[PDB]
């Protein structure tokens, strides 16, 4: 039951310079680190983290390395700089998961009410959202096995706390606040239309690979029960919103009445005082 | 005389220079509106207060006695005179 | 199409000189390289078809049509027809306005009394030494200004623009006066005043080719003896200054001085000097040792490597200089090294006019204002005059719409190179450019006035610069200074009445002691350029012969 | 039936559901107590109106042949996105 | 001169075609930077408003204010407030750090 | 034995830890150490600015814990990079960012051991975006008046550093101090991903969120009438019959643009149902 946090990308620049470490230390390709913070509410904020020297065998992938020379005494350091910003979770790159993530979560779960494996994004080219959270879950099944622990999608965002723009919005030097309705909306049209419909191509990836070469969560319990929500309105010919078309006349009512009346006042606005300034400039320039 | 009308008739199209004369003048106008509002970091140092001069003396010094305060003798700037005191 | 063209160059009687000024007028409305060389090679042959042979045609087609064998054919006509006195056009225009690469190829093609005057015109030393004789005989100094600017010397322009002043007055006076009059003013020397206090001997000794080594007898590379290598490196740089475009063995001797097992203490000035010396000759050995100078990983000699390698590879279209200098550009850990390599890979492609578009688009593709600045320098050198809009559209886009003012500055320096031909419209566009909001581009607009309108008789440029020195930015006031010095070259008081106004006014504003010395930084230099020659000499960015003079273009853009 | 006429008449109900006209109302008020379907059933025409339902368990042939809704959605909302953007194309700006 | 009298006309014509395209785009960018200028007027204050009162104006848009800090000051004031709204010792707003007028409130007390 | 105009290619994390250290750095002034690498003579880099314990006693030279130095560099050695200190930071979060009277000792106390040890003054408690609030200086000393106080070698870097030249006691402190040049690195290795997360997140996350719509238009159109009547109280003031008004005193604007973009939003919101549905 966790929705969203507030994210400072400052220690994500620490993810960046540990992404500089791993390019020049050795065989470790992926960035795996430990995410400090403090549960405040269902909304949350993070101020610091750190990056473990981590190795992971390709053979029997449950081979973690989280040193307590690097945990306990560095935890003493991070406790000495502040008592507030303690552990809240950890982080690794890619989007998916590796296998050992569950045990790496359960290692530092002994310190925290809910340790979180926010899977992080170092080379962002994605179609959906950035780094995203997972909470401790016990959902097991309707079958009744020993208790499931694979941490389920209990989401997150990139929230903005406070000032920091002394740095950030001086470091912009490029960007502009679009006075919304000035192709900002069609930036959104591009991103949400194309990136939700090739997210629908990820959905047809699910609904084709789980039909051809895909078993047990094939109709898990949330494929068909959500094909309901897909079956809000999937219909065949033109889907016949017969209520909603005169109701959309009732919609377009307000919009184009403000267009006619208000934009005729906009006509008055530009045109009358524009003629004043214009013709005064014109012949009083004589 | 075949093509020898067309360049001079495109010179007839040179009200673009006058409509853009208004546009380049407006470029200058609002660009230095902007640059004039950019001066307002001059605001950001000095509420340089009203001073209380009894009288000046020689050697390029005055007597300023600041508004709830006491006598502080100092040097002068370059754009007003000892005569101007 | 050459059907009505051929019937109307084999046409009937008018003045044949219709076709002679039609050479330059076809060149005035020329758009492509496709029938430019066609008309250029068939009008010279229709002058070979008309019974009266012509020499202005070969004076133009040697510098626009680059045929080293047709000049060898009519130079066998110069040996056979034997008249050296009509031969002056082809002979000393071949000396005057020829590309140095084309000079080496044409002295290759030509040698297969004028039996030795055919070599003496190509070396052409006669005009050099009587020009030097003019530079020692004529003089008009103003030493009171030299003292009242000598009052504000530092590790600064005064220590350099005093010798720039009386050395652009005297390119090779072969005489000491600033060495003679003082030593304590000469004793304000710290690494660049040291570099300058040993390079200034060759600054004041341009030309005078034979006595270079035996005049820097004091400045052989073991004969300085301070504790510092710049006081001995600028001297070998000064050898490179003297040995410009006509070396012999001393090109290879500065090369060997760099290769006398000496790392980056001789190279300090000697690498700049060597690249300046073998400029455009397209050597191999200097590229071979400037590859390890390139991979020094120290930009105090690495910028010398990039600059000097661009100098020795002028307009190369090499398959390894371009690629193997753009390669080192990305992974270096500095960007003043990228200034060095920037102007180097600009100079490596000069005047190709359609070829470098891949490189310009590849480099302005990137995000770096220094590398895009490199691209603007490179499009200033690939394009000069050819406003085909393939330059000016995206060039103007990135020129004035961009976010960093240094690439914008290099673009408004590119404008003055692509707008040399008709400086009539240039007030109407650069006075518009004046309106800028930002310090570097205010200054760059001033530089566009400067390098664009160098030789013009414009007064509107002066009218522009007067509020530009009425500007709280100090170095745009020096932009007004130096650019107005570039509008006051070559011209006297009768040309415009602001000449002596600014001449005494620059000393008048150097009287103000509480100005920035950045506000009067190039004020001694504005006085020096203000008497470049003493109005004896002038810029040559587009020569009167018809063809551009590329080492002067090199001088100004690296300047 | 995915199709409309979701104001269904009571007729198929009283025929195939072995129920009567006086008991279709209990048939759907007991379903209001159940809570998987909550129709706004017509009672001037006696029509048993269809609102939202709890659909099925598995239609594996329609898990394969839902392309006529899924890929329908994908390429058609994609195409009409391209059409809205293509009519407002050169105000890219 | 029927050879280049009429053909040099295009030469200095292409260039102001391109500037005719160009000044449009520069106006297209300066509205952006005008919005940046206007918003960067308001990043420093008008939450943390301190209270002085007006005293007198020397010249155009620069005046004298006493304050509730004890002393008196002479301040450069913006063009935001209308030039007659400062007749009494009215309730005005200044800056903590750098002491300049932002707004004026006519009633109080 | 020679002086050149230096440069500081910053890791942005330096200023990020300085802004955290100043934001959370409660306006009592505090002290730390700066960690980079001395690359060459004309440039330096700071790759790191690490953190200090809550030394709320006073800024002094004794506040440096050497066992914290040892363990800090050791935990950098079990992390990937064992880099070198380049100097020291500090925080001046209340006043106008100028050299305190302990700094005038600890600067040369630190650069007696190190080479440069450039001071870094910060105040993110100024205001939010448009000030450039960072401040660094290089202690020139009375030992170096032998030769002149003019490196000058590369110019206009110290010329644009000379372009502000403005702090009261610091331009008093032209003596003992010439500043150092601070540019911000070609940071696309992070500016890339900051831009990408910045605009892939600061508009509706997954960006399918708004695509509130109409009762905000109800309140907004009542705004857009309630202020339009005082908008039209201006052309009566334009009827001055002949001329009795000094300059236009223009109140045309701010109700073009709001109507413009707000009802662009409403008409594209009327699009949005016909967009999402097919
Ligand atoms: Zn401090």
């Amino acid at each position: 039951a966790v929705q969203k946090v507030v994210v400072h990308p400052l220690v994500l620049l620490s993810v960046v310079d540990h992404f500089n470490r791993i390019g020049k230390v050795g065989n470790q390709k992926r960035v795996v680190g430990v995410l400090l913070g403090s549960w405040q509410k269902k909304v949350l904020d993070v101020s610091n983290s750190f990056a473990v020297p981590f190795d992971e065998d390709d053979k029997d992938d449950s081979v973690w390395f989280l040193d307590h020379d690097y945990l306990e005494n560095m935890y003493g350091m991070f406790k000495k700089v502040n008592a507030r910003e303690r552990i809240v979770g950890w982080y690794h790159t890619g989007p998916k998961l590796h296998k050992n993530d569950i045990a790496i979560n359960e290692l530092m779960k002994r310190y925290c009410p809910n340790s979180v494996l926010v899977i992080i994004d170092v080379k962002p080219k994605d179609l959906g959202l950035p780094t995203e959270a997972y909470i401790s879950v016990e959902e097991v099944h309707d079958d009744g096995t020993p208790t499931s622990k694979t941490f389920e999608h209990v989401t997150s965002e990139i929230g903005a706390e406070e000032a920091e723009e002394v740095g950030v919005e001086h470091l912009l030097r490029d960007i502009k606040d679009t006075t919304v309705g000035t192709l900002s909306q069609r930036i959104t049209n591009q991103v949400h239309g194309l990136k939700g419909l090739n997210s629908k191509l990820l959905d047809i990836r699910s609904y084709l690979e789980k039909v051809a070469t895909g078993k047990l969560p094939i109709n898990h319990q949330i494929i068909y029960q959500l094909q309901d929500v897909f079956n809000l309105l999937p219909d065949v010919s033109l889907q016949e919103f017969v209520k909603a078309f005169y109701l959309k006349t009732n919609d377009q009512m307000v919009v184009v009445y403000l267009a006619s009346l208000i934009r005729s006042v906009v006509a008055l606005h530009n045109l009358i005082n524009n003629k004043i300034a214009n013709r005064d400039a014109e012949k009083k320039e004589g | 005389y075949l093509s020898k009308i067309e360049e001079l008739q495109l010179i007839v199209n040179d009200k673009s220079q006058n409509l853009r004369r208004l546009q380049a003048q407006r470029n200058e106008l609002n660009a230095k509106v902007r640059l004039l509002r950019e001066e307002l970091q001059l605001l950001q140092e000095q509420g340089s207060y009203v001073g209380e001069v009894v009288r000046a003396m020689d050697k390029k010094k005055v007597l300023v006695k600041v508004h709830p305060e006491g006598k502080f003798v100092v040097d002068v700037d370059k754009n007003i005179d000892i005569n101007d005191v | 199409r050459l059907d009505v063209f051929e019937k109307t160059i084999l046409e009937s009687n008018d003045v044949p000189g219709m076709l002679a000024y039609s050479l330059k007028l076809c060149m005035s409305l020329m758009q492509n390289k496709q029938f430019r060389n066609k008309v250029l090679r068939v009008l010279v042959k229709i002058y070979m078809n008309l019974e009266k042979p012509d020499f202005i045609n070969v004076c133009q087609c040697l510098i626009f049509l680059d045929d080293p064998q047709a000049v060898s054919d009519i130079l066998e006509k110069l040996v056979k027809e034997d008249n050296l006195l009509m031969a002056y056009q082809i002979c000393f225009d071949l000396y005057e306005s020829a590309s140095q690469q084309f000079l080496s190829s044409v002295i290759q093609n030509l040698r297969t009394d004028q039996t030795l005057k055919m070599i003496k015109i190509l070396s052409g030393e006669m005009a050099i030494e009587l020009h030097l004789q003019f530079l020692i005989r004529n003089n008009n100094t103003d030493l009171m200004i030299l003292k009242n600017t000598k009052d504000a010397v530092r590790n600064s322009v005064c220590h350099t623009a005093t010798v720039i002043a009386n050395s652009f007055m005297h390119c090779g006076t072969t005489s000491d006066q600033f060495l003679r009059d003082n030593l304590e003013w000469l004793a304000r020397a710290t690494n660049w005043a040291k570099f300058t206090a040993t390079a200034s001997l060759g600054v004041i000794h341009k030309g005078h080719e034979k006595e270079a080594l035996q005049l820097m007898a004091t400045y052989l590379p073991k004969d300085t003896s301070p504790g510092s290598a710049y006081q001995e490196g600028g001297g070998l740089y000064a050898l490179g200054l003297i040995h410009a475009n006509h070396g012999g063995d001393i090109i290879d001797y500065l090369l060997n001085q760099l290769k006398n097992a000496s790392n980056d203490i001789v190279r300090h000035g000697g690498s700049l000097g060597l690249g300046l010396a073998a400029m455009g000759t397209a050597r191999q050995d200097v590229y071979d040792l400037l590859k390890t100078n390139l991979y020094q990983d120290d930009a105090v000699t690495g910028e010398a490597a990039g600059l000097a390698l661009g100098l020795v590879m002028l307009g190369s279209k090499n398959a390894q200089a371009i690629e193997d200098m753009v390669g080192y550009a990305q992974e270096t850990q500095h960007e003043k090294i990228l200034r060095g390599l920037a102007v180097g890979i600009a100079l490596v492609m000069y005047g190709r006019m359609e070829e470098a578009d891949a490189l310009i688009e590849s480099l302005c593709r990137d995000k770096d204002p220094i590398l895009r600045r490199s691209g603007m320098y490179t499009v200033a050198m690939a394009y000069c005059g050819s406003g085909n809009n393939k330059a000016i559209r995206r060039l103007l886009h990135v020129a004035v719409s961009d976010v960093n003012d240094d690439v914008r500055r290099a673009a408004v320096e590119s404008l003055g190179f692509i707008l040399f031909r008709t400086p009539e419209q240039c007030p109407s566009v650069v006075s518009l450019l004046s309106e800028s909001y930002n310090p570097h581009v205010r200054y760059g607009a001033a530089m566009a006035l400067g390098i664009c309108c160098a030789g013009t008789g414009n007064k509107e440029a002066i009218n522009l610069l007067e509020p530009m020195t009425n500007d709280p930015v100090n170095y745009v006031r020096q932009g007004a200074l130096i650019a107005s010095a570039l509008i006051m070259i070559q011209q006297t008081e009768i040309t415009c009445p602001k000449v002596n106004q600014f001449r005494q006014l620059y000393s008048k504003v150097i009287n103000d002691k509480h100005d920035d010395v950045m506000a009067k930084f190039g004020a001694i230099l504005a006085q020096g350029i203000l008497d470049a020659g003493g109005h004896n000499v002038t810029i040559s960015l587009q020569s009167r012969t018809g063809h551009t003079h590329m080492p002067s273009v090199v001088g100004v853009l690296v300047f | 039936r995915p199709a409309n006429h979701r104001q269904l008449t009571f007729e198929e109900i009283a025929k195939s559901a072995k129920i009567t006209v006086n008991e279709v109302e209990l048939l759907v008020m007991k379903a209001l107590s159940v809570g998987l379907v909550k129709g706004s059933i017509d009672e001037v025409d006696k029509r048993v109106h269809m609102t939202w339902v709890q659909p099925r368990v598995l239609d594996l042939q329609q898990i394969k042949g839902m392309k006529d809704r899924l890929e329908f959605w994908c390429t058609d909302v994609k195409s009409m996105e391209m059409l809205v953007e293509h009519q407002a194309h050169d105000i890219l700006t | 001169d029927l050879y280049s009298r009429y053909k040099k006309l295009q030469q200095e014509l292409e260039f102001l075609e391109v500037q005719e395209e160009y000044i449009k785009d520069e106006q297209k960018n300066l509205k952006k930077e005008f919005l940046h200028a206007q918003e960067e007027v308001k990043r420093i204050q008008s939450i943390p408003l301190v209270i002085g009162q007006f005293l007198e104006a020397v010249d155009q848009n620069t005046a004298i204010v006493g304050s509730t800090t004890g002393s008196n000051y002479y301040v450069r004031i913006l063009s935001t407030i209308d030039r007659e709204l400062l007749k009494p010792n009215a309730s005005v707003a200044l800056h903590k750090h750098s002491n300049a007028l932002v707004d004026v409130l006519p009633p109080e007390a | 034995a020679v002086d050149t105009a230096e440069q500081v290619y910053i890791s942005s994390l330096a200023l990020l830890k300085m802004l955290k250290h100043g934001r959370a750095g409660v306006p009592m002034e505090v002290m730390g150490l700066m960690l980079g690498e001395f690359v060459d003579d004309y440039t330096v880099r700071v790759i790191d600015v690490f953190a200090m314990p809550q030394s709320g006693t006073g800024v002094s030279v004794e506040a440096v814990d050497p066992v914290f130095q040892a363990k800090m560099l050791d935990m950098l050695k079990q992390t990937g990079r064992p880099e070198m200190v380049v100097g020291w930071y500090h925080s001046h979060p209340g006043f106008g960012c100028w050299l305190s009277g302990v700094d005038i000792n600890t600067q040369q106390s630190f650069e007696a051991l190190s080479e440069r040890a450039v001071a870094v003054v910060v105040d993110p408690i100024q205001s939010v975006k448009g000030k450039v609030v960072i401040d660094a200086f290089r202690l020139i000393n009375a030992n170096m008046m032998v030769l002149g106080h003019e490196p000058r070698q590369t110019t206009s870097n110290l010329g644009h550093l000379n372009k502000p030249s403005i702090q009261a006691l610091i331009h008093g402190l032209n003596r003992h101090y010439y500043s150092i040049t601070i540019n911000y690195r070609k940071n696309e290795l992070e500016q890339k991903m900051l831009l990408n997360l910045h605009k892939k997140s600061w508009m509706e996350g997954l960006t399918l969120q708004d695509y509130v719509v109409k009762e905000m238009l109800e309140l907004a159109k009542n705004y857009n009438k309630a202020v339009e009547e005082e908008d039209k109280m201006t052309p009566e003031q334009l009827a001055i019959k002949n001329v009795g008004k000094q300059d236009p005193k223009r109140h045309l604007e701010e109700h073009v643009d709001v109507l413009m973009t707000s009802n662009i939003v409403q008409c594209l919101a009327a699009m949005l149902d016909t967009v999402v549905f097919k």
